[PDB]
RNA sequence: UCAUAGCGACGUCGCUUUUUGAUCCUUCGAUGUCGGCUCUUCCUAUCAUUGUGAAGCAGAAUUCACCAAGCGUUGGAUUGUU
RNA sequence: CCAGGUGGGGAGUUUGACUGGGGCGGUACACCUGUCAAACGGUAACGCAGGUGUCCUAAGGCGAGCUCAGGGAGGACAGAAACCUCCCGUGGAGCAGAAGGGCAAAAGCUCGCUUGAUCUUGAUUUUCAGUACGAAUACAGACCGUGAAAGCGGGGCCUCACG
RNA sequence: GCGCGGGUAAACGGCGGGAGUAACUAUGACUCUCUUAAGGUAGCCAAAUGCCUCGUCAUCUAAUUAGUGACGCGCAUGAAU
RNA sequence: UUAAAUGGGUAAGAAGCCCGGCUCGCUGGCGUGGAGCCGGGCGUGGAAUGCGAGUGCCUAGUGGGCCACUUUUGGUAAGCA
RNA sequence: GCCCGGAUAGCUCAGCUGUAGAGCAUCAGACUUUUAAUCUGAGGGUCCAGGGUUCAAGUCCCUGUUCGGGCGCCA
RNA sequence: GUCUCCGUAGUGUAGGGUAUCACGUUCGCCUAACACGCGAAAGGUCCUCGGUUCGAAACCGGGCGGAAACA
RNA sequence: GUCUACGGCCAUACCACCCUGAACGCGCCCGAUCUCGUCUGAUCUCGGAAGCUAAGCAGGGUCGGGCCUGGUUAGUACUUGGAUGGGAGACCGCCUGGGAAUACCGGGUGCUGUAGGCUU
């Protein structure tokens, strides 16, 4: 029922989202988009690799399904249940149309649904231990034959999933200008009430 | 294909600017236009009454008649084929002068009395605009200071 | 719609603003004598079969309701008609509806 | 962590704001566009307003037209100086706004020079009376009354002003509607309540009947008339003169006074450095208090 | 129910009768208001079942309704608000908050409020 | 037991014109239209036969691959039938 | 001889169009909104999302007065919702309808009065070939309405509601 | 003349549906009802008439989508169509 | 919200500019305003580049198109639409 | 367009300018070996809506609402 | 393949404001006893899952099904 | 230096909280006989002047929130025109010119017309 994705692999439908117009549109596949620790707060995870596609493909929402089970299985076997935090950063908000077995009225019936990157555009991101990342490059490396497109792997230089560069991290939370929240961090400008400053640095 | 309404189209045109919904400005409306002055039509959409059609928003014209609450103006219309002259009545609101005509008049102004003063001063002096023409060969200084070498980046790959 | 059965408004004759009474227009019955009746009479008229052509469409659903109004004043009762937008329910006079009710029990 | 809150950053980014003037409520920017509003076809005929506006204290009248920069004053009138003359308590009432809109109309055919004609109404009376221009004279001023937000009802001292300009020689339109001789039920214009309270019987018989009522309620309502001795009666001819030296001079002049210092009364914005001190300041107490323990 | 129907009638009550119709209402009470019927912005009231005790004696027509009051408070000034011309807001401190409702209670009518519940 | 002797889910990249589609470019002053009978040659994505490799190939039997199309691939009942 | 009825026994003639061939199916056949449309305008497809053949003596015309959706805090019955009061509230409501635009002492709601939804000549815009219809915009001339007046109003806030 | 009223099917034609009901279950002799007025009776059948269909069972042959015999809720058999 | 590039309109003078002066039944506090008109003075001709323009009449054929870069709609795609 | 005929207990119809009735009904009582069957009662009029002639209307007259028919047909 | 309808006490059934009845089983009355009769009790998370609103078997989206109807 | 009436522009002006306010002024405040309204003088209207800046208002304050204006992002994203450029395509690079918007980090926070008052 569901076509060869080589005929769908390229964007070009003028992106075409889920709205009031697409109704009936089909539950996607993908509904769970991070695995792992989620409740690692900010350096017990402190390396991050991401995977990144250099195409402009529309990328479908099972694909991707079959890539983040075999990541967190990888994860899972090789590194522990524990070691690891799993975030997808595709959402298949594009839909696709099939029109079904002359072409009148040819606009057919959504049946899918895709996601569309470009050419800096990171798809995986795991943040880990530092003495992790050969085995992340492997998961990555084995993560990438469920994809149609052929995409590059890359160590992100900032520290996990953090905005902030790695080098400097320990350093910016000390000075305070940065503070620990759940998995993220809160940027701290000094430039609120002298309040907001003085309940915290003491 | 598409329905040929008054105001098709004139979704984003008609609506108001940003933070400037709300009552008119009165300022645009004791505006004093003559007949023969040079104005552009923009078509506020808060007043409904006498709106342009669509075609003309963002040209310009010249006033040909004055009422009540409107004005009539003259603006070339491009039919497919060729360009006419139009004559339509707008109210107020929906154009406002043009700077075109006035920044040239100020020109022209300061030309008169450029002729003026260089007669009996008895200097030849220059009246037209040229289009900005070479460049009047000059030197550079250097202060002993070493002009820095560049050199381009390396690639990196950040994201 | 709803009018009422009477209403001030200009009235040619007199030259001015008077009251009138309204009524439905309705349409007269054919002279039998006015000159396109005839000549549709002549030409129907011996062998042949129908010489004109039958309308049978009916495209329309409703007719544009026509108001006879006349000037009440004793020495001027001049009779204009005025033509109202189609309508599909329209009434003379009914009672004048006054949102503030119960609506209903 | 109950409720969502209303006045939250976007809100205020997108927020519109209104004119300065009405934010502080005082012009109705509808009713302003409909009065001020000249023709397009006159180009230059201002369409003068008579503004008139109630103070607590005091009476505003003054005659205006408005152009791109803002509105066109020529002259105004003012109950606090009215009492130069006349008058001197019983101020922002009827028989106040009648003589300052006389007194307004005055000063504004003197300051034309047109005075001499036009007198308008020199006998005060509540009727109806709506000045005509004479030919071969300059053509008789006709100004419409800038009501504001005041409520225009039956009976309001703007309408007050409104009669002083019209017996002044000012050709307002005005239907014969507003005024206190008028009767609703009954459609019917007195003409003669109406004097009484144009010239303030209205007030006169109210205070002479609070007599044999009260004193001391007598004395906390009319303190100012219990000075000055103002009598309900000899309160006839005493606006009586009021409106003959209104007919006799209504020019207004300042006084002059400019022994005065630039002694600022305000405080002035700080400069940047000076917020950089306080801030920086504050901090070092914070840290010294935190670090005394 | 239904709409536009004439569900309830009420009045608003201001000067001499409004306080010798609270102080009727609060010694109908005996002065006791217990825990939280004030209200955070300042002002308050309560409901009561039997109107006939006081004031008004039983008229056998008339029936059994009870009723609420909901008295307000205010200090002079408070109707720039609800002026006409240049309306504005009354300033913070120029406000009345639940706190001194209890406070001007005590101070007047010597009533009760907050028992230890 | 053991991912991969043999299999391959979730995905994904293709090949072919032996299905069926989509289009209507060629012919409507006509290219005889289903099937069968006969007859020739060609293709390999090899069913058998030659020679090989692998196995959960002890033998036998079988399965999976390679070079490989020279040769062979039947007789009948029912159905017009493919 | 004339009238009425019957009269495929018989006579003449018709039996739309667009269409990814036609037929069946739909109307892309007159229209309106948003998009397609590639930032003036114009722009196709049996492209998409929709709507129309009306409804309104007021849902029209004025003027005055009010602020709405929603939320918070309360207060007998009364609670998720009945009603009152206070507070916040850029409109997140309503304006007949589809949608878009526009709208806050408004164009929304409640009231007072009314018929400018009237009688006339031209001009212009809109599709346009710059024909017609329809619709619309400025005027000009009467006669009115409303308001205190400025003014506003010759139908519906504008974009369709028709020969 | 058409309507209104009778009569007429070896005249043209038509012979559907829903409820309730029997000691396994099932069905419903029986009772009621709807839409036009009845609701396929006697008989016959995968027929020259059955899409599903090469219906199923028996026989016929080594093998039978054929043939015969049998079953019939029969898309859509049937009484001088 | 912000907002390109590309792009659409207008102006770049003698029909202009400046002085006087008259007419008006429109407008009007006013010699108002506005329009119209008669005179007068202005020439370094008021950006580049190129080019001679303006105008009247009659009128055939055509009204099945297709393809190319780029933008783009439907469609899996198409020598598809 | 014309002539019209009928709308009333859940269903149909008679009808008093004068308190709507009959039935098929619904439910309940007696009645009964039980059921039938038999009666009785209660309750039930989308009196087609608006009017009007009216003391007084289901009726009489209009106005519409349908439902139905029988006639006439140049935009 | 597309489209339409429908998924509920054991079984089948109707049905936002706590699943009706029939049979199935138990059951207790009656009878000498059976039968019969009657009565009650038990009995279905209303196909599953996601959402929507105070709350959903109901409303809206899917997934399964089953059934036709076209193809 | 201000303030009042009328404004022009319509947040640099808004909103939140805090503090200061001399004189005029504006207000708050008192009363309901008349005008006028409502249920109620709450609003609206009218008549006053016992008291008060408390509120409004004005000024200032806030590492305030906004708003305005800058740097940044960045010659990046994008784009006019060209190639018998690369690449299977997807797209990318180059020539030619033009050229953005977040985040982040700075600065500012009402000017101004007329008319009229106060301020040694
Ligand atoms: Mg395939
Ligand atoms: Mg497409
Ligand atoms: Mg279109
Ligand atoms: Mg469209
Ligand atoms: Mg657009
Ligand atoms: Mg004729
Ligand atoms: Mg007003
Ligand atoms: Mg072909
Ligand atoms: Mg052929
Ligand atoms: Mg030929
Ligand atoms: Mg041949
Ligand atoms: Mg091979
Ligand atoms: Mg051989
Ligand atoms: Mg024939
Ligand atoms: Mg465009
Ligand atoms: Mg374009
Ligand atoms: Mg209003
Ligand atoms: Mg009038
Ligand atoms: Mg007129
Ligand atoms: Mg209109
Ligand atoms: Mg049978
Ligand atoms: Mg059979
Ligand atoms: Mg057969
Ligand atoms: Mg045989
Ligand atoms: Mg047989
Ligand atoms: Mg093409
Ligand atoms: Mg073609
Ligand atoms: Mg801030
Ligand atoms: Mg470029
Ligand atoms: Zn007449």
């Amino acid at each position: 029922g569901r076509r060869p994705a080589r005929c769908y692999r390229y964007c070009k439908n003028k992106p075409y989202p889920k709205s009031r117009f697409c109704r009936g549109v089909p539950d996607a596949k993908i509904r769970i988009f991070d695995l792992g620790r989620k409740k690692a707060k900010v350096d017990e995870f402190p390396l991050g690799g991401h995977m990144v596609s250099d195409e402009y493909e529309q990328l479908s929402s099972e694909a991707l399904e079959a890539a983040r089970i075999c990541a967190n299985k990888y994860m899972v076997k090789s590194c522990g249940r524990d070691g690891f935090h799993m975030r997808v950063r595709l959402h298949p908000f594009h839909v696709i149309r099939i029109n079904k077995m002359g072409m009148r009225g040819a606009f057919g019936k959504p049946q899918g649904t895709v996601a569309r990157v470009h050419i800096g555009q990171v798809i995986m991101s795991i943040r880990t231990k530092l003495q992790n990342e050969e085995h992340v490059i492997e998961a990555l490396r084995r993560a990438k034959f469920k994809f149609p497109g052929r995409q590059k792997i890359h160590i992100s230089k900032k520290w996990g999933f953090t905005k902030f560069n790695a080098d400097e991290f320990e350093d910016m939370v000390a000075k305070k200008c940065l503070i620990p929240d759940g998995c993220g961090v809160k940027y701290v400008p000094s430039h609120g009430p002298l309040d907001k400053w003085r309940v915290l640095h003491s | 294909t598409n329905t040929k309404g008054k105001r098709r189209g004139t979704r984003y045109m008609f609506s108001r600017p940003f933070r400037k919904h709300g009552v008119v400005p009165l300022a645009t409306y004791m505006r004093i236009y003559k007949k023969g002055d040079i104005v552009d039509i923009k078509g506020m959409g808060t007043v409904q009454k006498g709106m342009p059609h669509k075609c003309y928003h963002g040209k310009t014209g010249r006033v040909y008649n004055v009422t009540q609450h409107a004005v009539g103006i003259v603006v070339n219309k491009q039919v497919k084929g060729k360009i006419l002259a139009k004559r339509i009545n707008v109210r107020i609101e929906h154009i406002k002068h043009s700077k075109s005509r006035d920044s040239f008049l100020k020109r022209v102004k300061e030309n008169d009395q450029k002729k003026k003063e260089a007669k009996e001063k008895g200097t030849w002096v220059q009246l037209k605009r040229q289009p900005a023409p070479p460049r009047e060969a000059h030197f550079v200084r250097t202060n002993g200071k070493e002009p820095e070498l560049l050199e381009p980046i390396p690639y990196e790959f950040m994201a | 719609v709803n009018v009422p059965k009477t209403r001030r408004t200009f009235c040619k004759k007199c030259g001015k603003h008077q009251p009138h009474k309204v009524t439905q227009y309705k349409k007269g019955k054919d002279s039998l004598y006015a000159q396109g009746k005839r000549r549709y009479d002549r030409k129907q008229s011996g062998y042949g079969g129908q010489t004109k052509p039958i309308f049978r469409k009916k495209a329309k659903t409703t007719k544009k309701i026509v108001l006879r109004l006349e000037c009440v004043e004793p020495n001027c009762r001049s009779k204009r008609m005025l033509a109202i937008k189609r309508c599909k329910h329209f009434e003379l006079g009914g009672d004048k509806k006054r949102k503030g009710q119960v609506i209903q029990f | 962590g109950f409720v969502k809150v209303v006045k939250n950053k976007a809100y205020f980014k997108r927020y519109q704001v209104k004119f300065r003037r009405r934010r502080e409520g005082k012009t109705d920017y509808y009713a302003r566009k409909r009065l001020v509003i000249q023709d397009k076809n006159k180009y230059n005929t201002p369409k003068y307003r008579m503004i008139v506006r109630v103070t607590n204290r005091d009476i505003i009248c003054q005659i205006a037209y408005a152009r791109i920069e803002g509105d066109m004053i020529v002259c105004a009138a003012y109950a606090h100086e009215l009492p130069k003359y006349g008058v001197k308590v019983g101020l922002t009432n009827y028989a106040a706004a009648y003589c300052t809109g006389l007194l307004l109309a005055r000063r504004l055919l003197n300051r034309f020079g047109m005075d001499k004609i036009y007198e308008g109404q020199v006998e005060v009376t509540g009727d109806e009376y709506n000045v005509e221009s004479i030919d071969g004279q300059p053509g008789a001023f006709t100004c419409y009354l800038d009501a504001g937000l005041a409520r225009t009802t039956t009976g309001n001292k703007v309408f007050g002003a409104l009669k002083g300009a019209v017996d002044g020689g000012l050709s307002i339109p005005h239907s014969t509607k507003r005024f206190p001789g008028y009767d609703s039920e009954s459609k019917e214009f007195n003409a003669e309540v109406h004097r009484k309270h144009i010239m303030g019987q209205n007030v006169a018989d109210y205070m002479r009947y609070l007599m044999e009522e009260d004193e001391d309620a007598y004395k906390k309502q009319f303190s100012q008339y219990i000075k000055n001795s103002v009598t309900p009666d000899m309160m006839e001819e005493m606006y009586k003169k009021a409106h003959a030296a209104i007919r006799e001079n209504p020019v207004y002049e300042k006084k002059p006074k400019k022994e005065v210092k630039k002694k600022r009364w305000n405080r002035p914005k700080m400069s940047l450095a000076q917020k950089k001190d306080r801030v920086a300041q504050k901090k070092a107490s914070f840290l010294r208090a935190q670090e005394r323990a | 129910i239904r709409r536009n129907e004439k569900i309830a009638v009420h009045c608003t009550v201001r000067g001499a009768k409004a306080e010798e119709i609270l102080e009727k209402g609060l010694k109908v009470r005996e002065y006791e208001l217990r825990k939280n019927n004030f209200s955070d912005t300042g002002n308050f009231g309560f409901g009561i079942q039997e109107h006939i005790d006081l004031g008004i004696k039983y008229d056998p027509s008339i029936g059994i309704y009870g009723l609420d009051f909901y008295v307000v408070l205010g200090r002079p000034g408070f109707s720039i608000a609800d002026k006409k011309r240049r309306t504005g807001c009354i300033g913070a401190k120029h406000r009345i908050s639940k706190e001194e409702a209890m406070r001007w209670f005590q101070q007047k009518y010597d009533g009760i409020i907050l028992p230890g519940k």
